[PDB]
């Protein structure tokens, strides 16, 4: 039984903030 | 030059490397 | 001028497309960017780092959401030996209904690929049996990536960016890297194993909900604080234990049995949580010798510059000049850099060579596609790795090494008889090749003149010795641990060989790789081996060697890693840059690479087939290779998709044309030049400007690639094509093959 | 641009200014040598970079080096 | 049946939504915001 | 502005772009003796007339490979200046630079980019880490 | 004749000389000797 | 220089009547020519006999007649 | 001792071998010397192995040949080249063979054992270090 | 050194670093490298000669007679 509808979207959810962790690493190494 | 530590260095490598040989061509067990 | 890019006004008032491509090339240069401090250099290396884990971490979870969200990881769990593992699931919107029907496999209702990482059998032997499981995890990964990115961006605000001293500080990171990194995780990961592991192996479930109050052994911690150890050892897992369940399982947490578990055929757990255990103790150990707040401790420096011994005048350690070295090296990140690669390839190769003839991860060794994957994987990377660490080691030539402040070390005298090294490399390779090259030949000659009676055919007597002095009977040997009566198999002062019994068992089993029999053509492929190793190395030496100049360049140094050329005067300077050498040294990896991966897939395809007498005859000569290894086995390859239909090996088939393609490709970067590229755009540059109707025009001058961009550009096109064409195959033919 | 340095091993033998495609380089007075002459390159900028200078340098080594250096449009030779 | 691409896995749409949107539909933007800001003057 | 009557030439694809009205152009002028062929710097051939040449040229090596291996190795006419034109009309005479040629040593030319040693005492990069200055530039 | 006895003397003549009379050594030793192997040289025919 | 070609043509058109020689002499000496003229569509042509030093003598093939 | 090589003539696999073989001069007497005096694998074909105290003579002979061959010829080159340096010309005796030289280097080096081993006791063999081109370093 | 004397060259970058040449005139005016030594050995642009100062070459054999 893999994971449900809810799963997926609460991954989905929590992957935005690494990714606006990203952006923000990113752009302070840039300067 | 006679080379103290170099050549005690290789003979020494020279004795492992017989004593090997030795036990690989049944001489000694 | 442009803005981009930022950290070069050189490139950025380049009027041409150069500017791009350079940028992307010297971007990760950080030394070499305008207005470059040491303090902000390392500031950026490690908010750098920071990201690279972070990146990692995120792709762990990825694989960890994929098997968990379209995997079939509960249905493995039951049926490993027959159940295809699932890496993901396919939508390509442009498939046919043969290609759904074809890919649409592994008891999946949807088309699916096959996993070949061995993640499967990984997270089967660490304990984990439920979907929820690898998603929690998977999610925990994706908090720790973040947790990494938040610590990379405030490693760069101005009251916690590290000062150069904390940076250059050796020793304490020395120590926290030995006791801390690696033996604190090394007992965590025992830990993990005694508590969860061998619980979860033995049909018992232990989580975050109920591990607080389930002791893993029935002593509890008093035995190890009273002394009671061997407790801990008592009434292991029996022959008989069925992995997953309590049916033959034991109670002894901490086990030296060795060899095989019988069902798995891979390494005890118990054996894996004690050889953790103690590599912990060692780490931790030796993480508190080197000086950091308290006095106690070695100090690097003091020992690199030690000029007495006991009392005695030596020039240092084994009599050698080792002075100064320590600023070298703490001053130098190229040559940390160096040494990291260096090491990180050996324990890469070491990973590989050990991981096949010593499965660690339940029923891994009976999936032969995903044994055949790993080492490969692992072997072309240790070959990058070494590759990088020579290229590495030349920048620390060019850029970071001084005269001055090494004159008269080990560093000093290497780079004085340069000469010598490079000269008994290059004869060494020699007589490998003309040897190996003449035999091969030889022996086709008289297979084909069928005489193949008449083949020089010279038997790996040392390399059967070793076998047979780890226990191989095979050989009739009757030395060390072939010897039951030998000292070595005794252990006459205290018998304490409680890894005799197993590893004996394993060793002389018939139906695993460990210790695997060889004959002459085994010998021969080891030769072939070490031509490749030295040539590689010949060229990786002389490139670095004589980066600081020779006597066709004096000034090399001068003009930096990287550069084309020094022009056609001199009889001409094509590719004498320690960047060209490091390129052309990349040819020569992935030649060994090719020959270590062909001559293991071949004996293992040989081995499970059944028909091992094929390659013991036929891996001779090299029409032996060419025929019964290439030709014979690239049939259902080629035949994954035909004027018939279509099959799961389509994809295969494709990207073995597809490699195919991209290898021809380099070869128009690698022999094609500049010059001709230049003026065929120059006269389409011509074409645009008179064409009417085209209103289009370059911002950045149209030009051809630099002489240098051409080379990394035609070897990255033979390296794609290379791994590709490789992969397509391996995968293919032992797939479509065997399970 | 590119940058042509003139060491002081010069022979004063105007080989380099004469193999010059762009005339980078001049002769100069000079006393460091018999020839009482050394080059000079007063005119970088026009450097292409085609190293003929350094090729008719008959110095050993050689008393003329190119270091080549950021592109523009006239050291990438472009017409266009 | 196996005459279209289908999912078992939960929220299946998921797939044919965000394959066009990665492969297709977004990367042209993504070069253009790249060609913008590798071009622009100092 | 700039004297002296274009060549005969018949047209041609190596002549001027974009660049010419855009960036720079460049302008040889000469004097011959007679009307003679002349290879154009592009490929083609072209007729000089007996008065004053003045041909546009796209790069300064076109100007100096016609007026070196061309007008004096061949033609020996010595009299040929080299100009670059800007957009705006800006005119620079610069070929030869003081009105005598380059490889001619000339009294008043100062030392440009001289190194006061042999190229091997050039340090080495360690030695200039982080400082800015290649070791060409060294002092 | 004595230019052609100096042209006799040239690397490339005297580098195929020494090739053919070695070759033909070596031909004539395998009509003589076939299936000569290593742990059988010099040793009686059987 | 054109007395160089015509005396280099001259050369290379002896080498060339050499080759002709030789595939004809080949053709009338060591060839199966007229078992092959017997029985054209059963006879492989054969014009090259290799020596017996080396177990080369397995290249010649039995080509008929 | 190693089992697993036995001699030729006691495999049946080196008989089938030998049975199926073509009748020629190729085949026949090497087969025979080959099962008199050969060790065979669980194939059939005779395997050189290294490690037997016996038939030494068999593993010495043939390298001793090839290094006394092999130096033979270095030798004899080394000296005609030491002989060609003290002439005005070496280049035109190294595209043009001085016959009378080459001879007198030959027929020394057929004893190059001993002269090398003199060579190197007397410093003759190699030049010192700092007389022999270099690059910087 | 003078005319007909063996030298040793010690310049660093010179392809006749350590090697043996023959000098064939010294200038007896101030230029920074009077000597003029020949070589056997021609380096990679062809040239058998150069200049050098007298701190770069040490005498190893003096003028014939
Ligand atoms: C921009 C704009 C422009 C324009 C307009 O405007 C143009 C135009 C022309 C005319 C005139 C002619 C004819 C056409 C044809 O046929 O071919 C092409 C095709 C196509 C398709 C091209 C393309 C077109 C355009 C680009 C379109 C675009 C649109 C899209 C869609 C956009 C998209 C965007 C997104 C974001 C991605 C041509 C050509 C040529 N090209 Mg050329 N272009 C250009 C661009 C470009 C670039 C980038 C490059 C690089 C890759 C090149 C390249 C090239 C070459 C190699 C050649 C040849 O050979 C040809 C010729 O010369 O002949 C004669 N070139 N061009
Ligand atoms: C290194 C690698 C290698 C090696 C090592 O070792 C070898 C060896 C072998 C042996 C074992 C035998 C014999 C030995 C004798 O002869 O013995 C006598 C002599 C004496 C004892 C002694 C002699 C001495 C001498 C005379 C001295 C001189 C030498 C010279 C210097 C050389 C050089 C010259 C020139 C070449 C001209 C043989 C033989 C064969 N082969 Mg075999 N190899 C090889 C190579 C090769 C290649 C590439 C190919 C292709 C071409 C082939 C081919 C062939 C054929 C067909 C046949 C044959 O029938 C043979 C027989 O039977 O088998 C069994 N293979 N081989
Ligand atoms: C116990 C304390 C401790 C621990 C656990 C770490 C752990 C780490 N440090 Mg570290 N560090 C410490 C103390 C510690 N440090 C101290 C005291 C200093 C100052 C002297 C530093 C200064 C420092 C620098 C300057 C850098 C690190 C970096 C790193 C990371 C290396 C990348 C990685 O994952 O390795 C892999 C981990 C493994 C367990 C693999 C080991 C397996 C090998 C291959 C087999 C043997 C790692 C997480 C790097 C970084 O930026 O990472 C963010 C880096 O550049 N450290
Ligand atoms: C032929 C050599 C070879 C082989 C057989 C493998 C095998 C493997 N690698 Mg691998 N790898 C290699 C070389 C190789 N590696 C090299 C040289 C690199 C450095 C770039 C990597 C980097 C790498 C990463 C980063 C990852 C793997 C992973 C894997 C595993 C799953 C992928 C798979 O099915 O196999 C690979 C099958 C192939 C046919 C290889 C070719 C694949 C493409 C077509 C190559 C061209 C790339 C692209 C198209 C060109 C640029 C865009 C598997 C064990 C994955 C893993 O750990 O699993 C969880 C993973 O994430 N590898
Ligand atoms: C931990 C590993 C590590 C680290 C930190 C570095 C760090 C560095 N290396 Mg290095 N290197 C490594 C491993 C490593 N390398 C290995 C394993 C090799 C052998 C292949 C090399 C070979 C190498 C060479 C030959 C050179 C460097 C250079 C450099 C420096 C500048 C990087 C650069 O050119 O800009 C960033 C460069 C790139 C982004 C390269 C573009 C990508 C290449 C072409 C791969 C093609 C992409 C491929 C299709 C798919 C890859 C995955 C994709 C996501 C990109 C930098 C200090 C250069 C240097 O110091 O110049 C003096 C230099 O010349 N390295
Ligand atoms: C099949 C391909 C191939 C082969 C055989 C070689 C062979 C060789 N390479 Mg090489 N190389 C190749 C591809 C190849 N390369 C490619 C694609 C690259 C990338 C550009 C390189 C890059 C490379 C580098 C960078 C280096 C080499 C080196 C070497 C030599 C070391 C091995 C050796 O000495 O063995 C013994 C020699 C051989 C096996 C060569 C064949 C000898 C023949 C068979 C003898 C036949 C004699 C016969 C009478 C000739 C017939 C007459 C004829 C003249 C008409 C050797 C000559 C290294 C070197 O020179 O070290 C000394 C070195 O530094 N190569
Ligand atoms: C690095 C990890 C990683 C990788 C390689 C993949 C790979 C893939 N995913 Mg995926 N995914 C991941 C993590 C990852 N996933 C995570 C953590 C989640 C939960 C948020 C998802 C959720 C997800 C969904 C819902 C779907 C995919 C799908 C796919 C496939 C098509 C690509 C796509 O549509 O992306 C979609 C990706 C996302 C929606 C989010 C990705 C978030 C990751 C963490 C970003 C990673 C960025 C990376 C590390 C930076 C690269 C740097 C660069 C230099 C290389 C492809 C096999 C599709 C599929 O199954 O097709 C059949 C699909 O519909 N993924
Ligand atoms: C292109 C010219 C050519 C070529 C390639 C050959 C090639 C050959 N000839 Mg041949 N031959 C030629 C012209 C040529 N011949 C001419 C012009 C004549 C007439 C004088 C001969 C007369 C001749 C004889 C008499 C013999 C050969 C033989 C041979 C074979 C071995 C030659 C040898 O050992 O040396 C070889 C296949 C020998 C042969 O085939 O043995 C069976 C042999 O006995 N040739
Ligand atoms: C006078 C003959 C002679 C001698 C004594 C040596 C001696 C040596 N060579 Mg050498 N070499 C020679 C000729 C010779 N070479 C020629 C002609 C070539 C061009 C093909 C080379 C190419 C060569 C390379 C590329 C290398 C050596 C290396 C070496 C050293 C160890 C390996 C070895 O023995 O070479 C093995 C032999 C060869 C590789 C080929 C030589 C075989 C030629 C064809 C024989 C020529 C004989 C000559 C014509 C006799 C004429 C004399 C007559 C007038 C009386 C050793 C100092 C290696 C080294 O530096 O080791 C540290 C190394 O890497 N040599
Ligand atoms: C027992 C045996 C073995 C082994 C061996 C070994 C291991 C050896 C070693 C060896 C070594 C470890 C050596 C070393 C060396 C060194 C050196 C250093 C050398 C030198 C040389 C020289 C110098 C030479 C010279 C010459 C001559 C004499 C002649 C010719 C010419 C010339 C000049 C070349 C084997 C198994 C294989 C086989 C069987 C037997
Ligand atoms: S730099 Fe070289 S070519 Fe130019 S004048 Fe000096 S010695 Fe002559």
């Amino acid at each position: 039984m893999n994971i449900s509808d809810t799963q997926v979207f609460v991954a989905l959810v929590v992957a935005l903030l690494p990714g606006l962790l990203a952006f923000r690493l990113a752009t302070e190494l840039y300067k | 030059a006679p080379f103290p530590f170099r050549t005690i260095v290789s003979l020494i490598l020279l004795a492992g490397n017989i004593l090997v040989a030795a036990i690989y061509f049944h001489i000694i067990n | 001028a442009t803005k981009f890019p930022k950290f070069s006004q050189d490139l950025a008032q380049d009027p041409t497309t150069r500017r791009i491509w350079y940028a992307m090339a010297t971007a990760h240069d950080f030394e070499l960017h305008d207005g470059m401090t040491e303090e902000n250099l390392y500031q950026k290396i490690f908010a750098s780092h920071f990201g690279h884990l972070a990146i990692i971490f995120l792709w762990a979870s990825g694989v960890l959401f994929h098997v968990a969200w379209q995997g079939n990881f509960e249905q493995w769990i039951k049926d490993p030996l027959n159940v295809r593992p699932i890496a993901h699931a396919i939508w390509d919107a442009q498939f046919g209904p043969p290609a759904i029907e074809a890919f649409t496999r592994a008891g999946a209702t949807n088309p699916v690929d096959i996993c070949y990482s061995g993640v499967y059998h990984w997270w089967y032997t660490i304990g984990m049996r439920t979907n929820n499981e690898l998603y929690v995890g998977a999610i925990f990964l994706l908090l720790l990536a973040a947790l990494f990115l938040f610590a990379g961006w405030l490693h760069l605000q101005p009251r916690y960016r590290p000062t150069l001293g904390w940076f250059k500080s050796a020793e304490p990171r020395l120590n926290h890297h030995l006791a801390g990194l690696f033996g604190v995780s090394s007992l965590a990961w025992a830990a993990h194993l005694i508590h969860v592991a061998i619980p979860e192996s033995r049909g018992q479930h232990v989580g975050w909900d109920n591990f607080l109050f389930t002791p893993p052994h029935p002593a509890g911690l008093g035995a190890f604080f009273t002394g009671n150890w061997s407790a801990y050892a008592q009434n292991p897992d029996t022959a008989q234990h069925v992995f997953n369940s309590s049916q033959g399982a034991g109670t002894a947490i901490l086990t030296f049995l060795g060899g095989f578990h019988p069902q798995t055929q891979s390494l005890w757990l118990t054996d894996m949580a004690h050889h953790h255990v103690a590599i912990a103790v060692l780490f931790i150990i030796a993480g508190h010798m080197y000086r950091t707040n308290w006095g106690i401790g070695h100090s690097i420096k003091e020992m690199l510059n030690s000029k007495s011994f006991f009392g005695a005048k030596v020039e240092g350690p084994f009599n050698l000049p080792h002075q100064g070295l320590y600023d070298t090296i703490n001053n130098s990140l190229h040559f940390q850099l160096s040494f990291a690669l260096a090491a990180l390839g050996v324990a890469s190769s070491l990973t590989a060579q050990h991981m096949y003839s010593m499965p660690p991860y339940a029923f891994i060794g009976q999936d032969f596609t995903t044994q055949a994957a790993l080492y490969t994987h692992h072997q072309y990377i240790a070959g990058f790795l070494m590759v990088g660490a020579f290229s590495h080691a030349g920048i620390f030539w060019i850029r970071d090494y001084d005269p001055e402040q090494n004159k008269g070390n080990v560093l000093d005298r290497m780079l004085r008889h340069k000469e010598a090294i490079i000269s008994h490399l290059s004869w060494v390779s020699l007589f490998l090749g003309f040897h190996t090259l003449g035999l091969y030949v030889h022996n086709d000659v008289e297979v084909a003149f069928g005489a193949a009676e008449k083949q020089v055919l010279i038997e790996p007597v040392f390399a059967q010795f070793i076998q047979a002095a780890h226990g191989k009977a095979l050989y009739g040997f009757n030395t060390l641990l072939s010897n039951p009566d030998s000292i070595a198999s005794t252990a006459w002062p205290n018998h304490a060989n409680v890894w005799l019994p197993g590893w004996l068992d394993a060793v002389n089993n018939t139906t695993n790789s460990l210790f695997l029999t060889i004959g002459p053509g085994d010998f021969y492929v080891h030769h072939a081996i070490a031509l490749g190793l030295h040539v590689t190395t010949l060229v990786l030496v002389k490139g670095a060697l004589d980066a600081r100049g020779s006597k066709l360049m004096p000034d090399k140094k001068d003009f930096g890693y990287a550069f084309p050329c020094d022009g056609p005067g001199r009889g001409g300077t094509c590719d004498i840059s320690a960047w060209d050498a490091s390129y052309l040294a990349v040819f020569w990896m992935l030649n060994t690479l090719g020959w270590v991966t062909f001559y293991w897939h071949w004996k293992h395809l040989a081995i499970w087939e059944g028909n091992i007498a094929q390659f013991n005859e036929s891996s001779t000569y090299l029409m032996g290779w060419f025929r019964d290894y290439l030709w014979l086995h690239s049939a259902q390859l080629i035949n994954g998709y035909n004027p018939y239909g279509t099959n799961s090996l389509a994809i295969w088939s494709w990207m073995f044309l597809w490699g195919h393609l991209a290898w021809a490709v380099s070869f128009m970067f690698l022999i094609t030049w500049r010059g001709y590229w230049q003026e065929l755009i120059e006269t389409l540059v011509w074409a645009h400007e008179k064409t009417p109707l085209s209103f289009g025009y370059w911002r950045d001058k149209p030009v051809a690639l630099s002489i240098v961009q051409a080379r990394l550009v035609g070897l990255t096109h033979f390296t794609v094509g290379y791994i590709a064409t490789y992969g397509a195959f391996l995968i293919a033919s032992t797939a479509g093959k065997f399970g | 641009s590119h940058t042509v340095k003139i060491y002081d091993t010069c022979i004063g033998c105007t080989q380099c200014v004469r193999a010059c495609p762009t005339d980078v380089l001049e002769m100069v007075p000079w006393d460091g040598c018999k020839a009482a002459q050394i080059a000079s390159s007063p005119r970088t900028e026009d450097c292409v970079g085609c190293k003929r200078c350094e090729t008719a340098c008959p110095t050993d080594f050689l008393s003329i080096r190119v270091y080549l250096g950021a592109e523009t449009t006239r050291s990438m030779g472009l017409a266009y | 049946d196996m005459t279209q691409l289908t999912g078992s896995y939960a929220a299946s749409w998921l797939p044919w939504i965000m394959i066009p949107l990665i492969f297709y539909i977004l990367p042209f933007p993504v070069f253009a915001l790249i060609f913008i800001w590798i071009e622009k003057e100092a | 502005t700039l004297e002296g009557q274009t060549p005969i030439f018949g047209g041609g694809t190596g002549g001027l772009l974009t660049k010419a009205e855009r960036e720079e152009k460049y302008v040889i002028t000469w004097t011959s003796p007679k009307e003679q062929v002349f290879e154009m710097p592009t490929g083609g051939s072209a007729i000089m007339r007996q008065g004053k040449n003045k041909l546009e040229i796209a790069r300064k090596e076109y100007g100096i490979a016609l007026g070196g291996q061309q007008l004096r190795a061949k033609f020996k006419i010595n009299d040929y200046k080299i100009y670059r034109v800007y957009p705006n009309g800006e005119t620079q005479m610069i070929h030869p630079a003081d009105g005598v040629f380059p490889e001619k040593v000339n009294q008043g030319r100062p030392k440009v980019r001289y190194v006061d040693r042999n190229i091997g005492s050039n340090p080495s990069p360690a030695k200039l880490k982080f400082s800015g200055v290649q070791p060409y530039d060294a002092p | 004749m004595q230019h052609v006895f100096k042209y006799l003397t040239l690397a490339p003549v005297m580098a195929t000389f020494t090739m053919v009379a070695l070759s033909v050594v070596l031909i004539m030793l395998q009509i003589w000797f076939p299936g000569l192997q290593y742990g059988t040289y010099f040793k009686p025919t059987p | 220089i054109s007395r160089k070609i015509f005396a280099a043509h001259f050369g290379h058109l002896a080498v060339i009547f050499i080759w002709l020689s030789g595939m004809y002499f080949h053709g009338a000496k060591f060839s199966n020519f007229e078992a092959w003229m017997a029985n054209p569509t059963g006879v492989k042509p054969s014009a090259q006999v290799v020596w017996s030093l080396v177990g080369q003598d397995i290249l010649n093939a039995d080509v008929g007649g | 001792a190693n089992s697993t090589l036995v001699p030729c003539s006691k495999s049946p696999a080196f008989q089938a071998r030998m049975k199926n073989a073509p009748d020629t001069y190729y085949f026949n007497k090497p087969f025979k010397a080959y099962a008199k005096y050969e060790l065979c694998g669980t194939d059939g074909l005779p395997h050189l192995p290294l490690d037997r105290l016996d038939r030494a003579t068999d593993v010495l002979v043939p390298i001793g040949l090839f290094l006394y061959v092999a130096g033979f010829i270095g030798w004899s080159g080394r000296s005609y080249l030491r002989a060609t340096k003290s002439a005005s010309d070496p280049e035109m005796k190294e595209i043009f063979i001085d016959l009378p030289l080459a001879l007198q280097s030959i027929s020394k080096a057929v004893l190059w054992p001993l002269l090398a081993l003199q060579e190197f006791l007397s410093g003759d063999l190699t030049a010192r270090d700092e007389e022999i081109p270099i690059s910087p370093r | 050194v003078e005319r007909g004397s063996k030298v040793r060259i010690l310049r660093r970058e010179s392809y006749w670093y350590q090697d043996v040449g023959l000098v064939a005139s010294v200038d007896k005016s101030g230029i920074k490298y009077p000597v003029i030594v020949r070589f056997d050995k021609v380096n990679y642009a062809g040239v058998n000669t150069n200049n050098f100062a007298d701190f770069e070459l040490l005498e190893i054999e003096k003028p014939k007679a």
